[PDB]
RNA sequence: AUAUUCAAACGAGAACUUUGAAGGCCGAAGUGGAGAAGGGUUCCAUGUGAACAGCAGUUGAACAUGGGUCAGUCGGUCCUGAGAGAUGGGCGAGCGCCGUUCCGAAGGGACGGGCGAUGGCCUCCGUUGCCCUCAGCCGAUCGAAAGGGAGUCGGGUUCAGAUCCCCGAAUCCGGAGUGGCGGAGAUGGGCGCCGCGAGGCGUCCAGUGCGGUAACGCGACCGAUCCCGGAGAAGCCGGCGGGAGCCCCGGGGAGAGUUCUCUUUUCUUUGUGAAGGGCAGGGCGCCCUGGAAUGGGUUCGCCCCGAGAGAGGGGCCCGUGCCUUGGAAAGCGUCGCGGUUCCGGCGGCGUCCGGUGAGCUCUCGCUGGCCCUUGAAAAUCCGGGGGAGAGGGUGUAAAUCUCGCGCCGGGCCGUACCCAUAUCCGCAGCAGGUCUCCAAGGUGAACAGCCUCUGGCAUGUUGGAACAAUGUAGGUAAGGGAAGUCGGCAAGCCGGAUCCGUAACUUCGGGAUAAGGAUUGGCUCUAAGGGCUGGCAGCCGACUUAGAACUGGUGCGGACCAGGGGAAUC
């Protein structure tokens, strides 16, 4: 049964810290406690160890990513830009 | 402890004697254990590698920039920060870079710099909700937290 | 019941002050100071999380008393690296050498052609 | 201590120079020959009194033997 | 005195509403109750599966149902298993006779065709 | 901070000493048994009763005589941590200070070869001075009796000491010319002969170990500088599982208590060390076959799988549990003899069989969750990669060995007692303060309160006789019910659990035990909730829930424990 209407993961925070703050931290909590897919083995076992450190439970392979997500849009756009610049330099 | 960005432990082999030299880097985004990273003047330009700013094309995103040659990295080394190569001056051997604070600085093109952006971006996004979290944050840094007006 | 006391001048429940109850032939319950549990060696590959097999799990200074047969296993890198990573290392070495030969012969053929 | 499960090896241990004495404990269903050497105590246990007596006559002559109870 | 009072309590006396100070969960935890029930039911399911009363597909289905809490007791689960087996047996018997009829008429038509081809 | 009484003994003298009996308290988070810091002889025996112990004392932590602390295996000793601190250097009128790798020529070591001298049957080796060759330390040194750190347990023994003395079982480290011995290396094959043959004779060749497809195993099983790795080496919390100690249940013994009546009754007791060997029991992210959707396996939860699930067959780690050597000789309980004695004296008999549990404590293991928190270093030990080298020419084998047994040694310092309403600090025998270890029965959710067993004590620096006022700490009061007071201050009401019921407002989480109702005792039953063996039969059980009848002067969370509530403002 649906236990709560609005509050989800931040239901553990009770009636404290303010509605806006709890709403803002809810998405980050979900993203950082979600399990991702290992782009090396394909199993959905990519967990967060600490801030910026992501580890796969099966490969035992660790990847340096983002604080609250596995990868950041800044990182992916920098990777694309770097690839394009390499291609430009080598023509 | 005390630093938001993670660190990478990279193993090289001494070119002058039978040994293996272990070094600790500032981890850039997308680097994984077991990856190969190449350091030098003629290492290809891709995420992770370190090479002098005088050889990368302008518009390159750079982390752990080296402020003076030989200094071994001083600039743009906090979580989520980076620097950008702006323009080259082939004579006088200088290049212009944009620091994460927005200032534009001129450096010698003979100094190394990691390619990419420091891992652990968006750490400031999550609000510390309680004095407990703030206390645990500053306990690993220094005695400065409970500021009295 | 017969509630009992320490037998040394250390009275704090620290890591070294660990005991277990035993019944003596004199029909008394005493403490008996246990030794710390040892750990088997980790594989030198650095990826496998398991401990090695065939090696006794004892404290580091106990290994002086033990014999080499009980300390290691009969294989290359025996008692220092798991068999999985040993065979992976063998295959990797052979395949890298084979591709090095291929690259050398192709490079020499291109040089001869030019 | 150690347990000796055979006769002739126990006899060799008895002929060993370091053997200081032998003791014979004659309990029920067992007869125990305990040879005191430099490091270990060697006990041979048998379940036949006639083996016990023949072994007692076949014990070394210069060994200090004492029966106890 | 303690033993006599314990015997009376085992018979059930002295244990009414008045002589209760802790909550029902404090007296007999629901987690322990659920644990015991799940162990009992899963053990029964395994014994049936290796006794070949039920097939693995039905075993998995009603294993998930047990976890989903539809069978309160060992007896209730057992009667559900009996009813399921009865319905399955009836459906299997009907299917067998239907396919026997189909195969019979198929081979009879094939026989007509082959004897026609032999006649020509 | 609940509490004393009777009799006897010693003694000149007894409310207080001692012994016996009775009544009580602490109540296993103790008024119990042991330590750390601190004290320093307060510990033990005898003697005294001048002084002290706020009465007294035949008593003492007082006074005087004498005694008492035994270690390779308890700890310091060693390592480094936060940190402290020399040399170089810099500064400073100067005593000196900064500084801890920074402006230093910071190594006094060695695999090995040669040179020259020496002793031992100058064999071969050892002690040697030089040359050749090889070689990084994060910086001397200090820094933990709770961190890291190999190795001792059982019984007995005093008046006061016991992992220290005695007896018996072990164990770690270090040493060894001739290696003390055994075993391993390692003793085979080919060929040519004699010999009926077995075997022997004589030449050539190999021999730094073997088994299993595999995980891996076997008693060893050569090897330097160098390099790689491991252990040491680690957070907090939750769930579950195994194993021990304790508690509980059914019997069988031995000894006690009750026996006006009953009770095959109630109570006490009913061992096996370390260190080896084997086996149950746990765990495996270890191996082989094989290839899975109609997906399967599986946990309390999770989770796992073509990067190989289910199904079989194997390997490894722990093993504190059982048996066994230790071991019944010892210990303990009972009955009975000797020494009148001075007794590790002697004797019999026994030390048995089972079942259980969301039980409590300890420990091992699996698994998860939280971190913008990621939860020591070094001494020390070990394995692996490499092949510089060494060993013998077939024998009387050699170099060598982390295998079995054997021989020798382990120096220095602490070690008594108190540990706290009387050995510590507060001027004191001060209701204050001071870091920990173990923890029975009942009730009960419970380490709550209340009563009890083991252990301890004598009411807290005095006793006797009365029961005035005023006090301090407790209670109860008709009728009214805050009228008292600055003010419901103080006291009082409610209280547990089960079944119903629950508003305004709101950050939708709460409010909430909202508020408001009913029940609860004792006894006799009924139903439901499981394991083992071979939709059924038998056998074992352990605690809960719901319902019903009966019954008491309507009494039942009967003591203890135990929320007054609502409407508002700042
Ligand atoms: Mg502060
Ligand atoms: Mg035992
Ligand atoms: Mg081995
Ligand atoms: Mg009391
Ligand atoms: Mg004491
Ligand atoms: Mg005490
Ligand atoms: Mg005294
Ligand atoms: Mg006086
Ligand atoms: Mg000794
Ligand atoms: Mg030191
Ligand atoms: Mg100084
Ligand atoms: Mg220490
Ligand atoms: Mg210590
Ligand atoms: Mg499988
Ligand atoms: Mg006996
Ligand atoms: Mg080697
Ligand atoms: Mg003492
Ligand atoms: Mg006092
Ligand atoms: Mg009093
Ligand atoms: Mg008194
Ligand atoms: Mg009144
Ligand atoms: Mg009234
Ligand atoms: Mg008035
Ligand atoms: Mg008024
Ligand atoms: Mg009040
Ligand atoms: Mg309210
Ligand atoms: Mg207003
Ligand atoms: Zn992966
Ligand atoms: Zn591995």
């Amino acid at each position: 049964a649906k236990r709560t209407k609005k509050v989800g993961i931040v239901g553990k925070y009770g009636t404290r810290y303010g509605a806006s703050l709890r709403k803002m931290v809810k998405k980050i909590e979900i993203s950082q406690h979600a399990k991702y897919t290992c782009s090396f083995c394909g199993k959905t076992k990519m967990k967060r160890r600490a801030v910026g450190i992501w580890h796969c439970g099966s490969c035992m392979k660790t990847v340096a990513g983002g604080a609250w997500t596995y990868n950041t849009t800044s990182a992916v756009t920098v990777k694309s830009a770097i690839r394009r610049l390499k291609e430009l330099k080598d023509q | 402890p005390g630093r938001g960005a993670p660190l990478a432990k990279v193993v090289f082999r001494d070119p002058y004697r039978f040994k293996k030299r272990t070094e600790l880097f500032i981890a850039a985004e997308g680097i994984h254990t077991g990856q190969f990273v190449y350091c030098g003047k003629k290492a290809q330009l891709n995420i992770g590698n370190v090479l002098p700013v005088g050889t990368m094309p302008e518009g390159t995103i750079v982390c752990c920039l080296e402020e003076k040659p030989g200094d071994r990295g001083k600039l743009a080394r906090a979580s989520g920060n980076y620097a950008t190569v702006i323009s080259h001056n082939p004579e006088t051997k200088k290049t212009r870079v944009k620091l994460p604070s927005g200032s534009k600085k001129v450096i010698s093109s003979a100094n190394r710099a990691v390619v990419g952006v420091v891992a652990g971006g968006g750490r400031i996004d999550k609000p510390i909700l309680k004095a407990g979290r703030a206390y645990h944050k500053y306990k690993a840094k220094r005695n400065c937290w409970p500021r009295v007006r | 019941v017969q509630r009992l006391t320490y037998r040394r001048r250390l009275s704090y429940n620290t890591a070294s002050n660990k005991t277990r109850l035993s019944r003596t032939p004199g029909n008394r319950i005493v403490y008996l100071y246990t030794k710390k549990v040892g750990k088997a060696p980790k594989s030198a590959c650095g990826v496998c999380p398991g401990r090695l097999r065939g090696v006794r799990a004892v404290r580091p200074k106990v290994l002086m008393r033990l014999s080499k047969t009980k300390k290691h296993v009969s294989r290359a890198y025996g008692g220092s690296m798991c068999a999985k990573c040993v065979r992976d290392r063998i295959k990797r070495a052979f395949l890298i050498e084979e591709q090095k030969i291929v690259v050398k012969v192709l490079k020499a053929q291109a040089q001869s052609q030019k | 201590p150690r347990k000796i499960e055979e006769i002739k090896d126990f006899l060799l241990t008895a002929r060993r120079k370091d053997a200081k004495s032998v003791k014979i404990k004659k309990n029920k269903d067992n007869v125990k020959f305990k040879v005191r050497c430099s490091r270990y105590l060697y006990t041979l246990v048998i379940t036949d009194k006639e083996k016990a007596e023949k072994l007692k006559q076949s014990l070394p002559p210069g060994l200090a033997v004492k029966e106890l109870k | 005195r303690c033993r006599k009072n314990t015997l009376a309590r085992r018979k059930g006396r002295h244990m009414g509403i008045g002589k209760r100070k802790g909550t029902a969960n404090a007296r007999m935890p629901e987690k322990v109750t659920w644990m015991r029930r799940m162990r009992i039911l899963r053990r029964l399911l395994r014994r049936y599966r290796e006794s070949k009363k039920i097939d693995r597909h039905m075993y998995h289905s009603l294993y998930l149902k047990v976890k989903g809490n539809v069978f309160k007791n060992k007896r209730i689960l057992m009667e559900h298993i009996h009813k399921l087996k009865a319905d399955k047996a009836r459906k299997k018997l009907l299917a067998d006779q239907a396919e026997a009829r189909r195969s019979k008429t198929k081979e009879a038509r094939k026989r007509r065709e082959e004897r026609l081809q032999a006649k020509k």
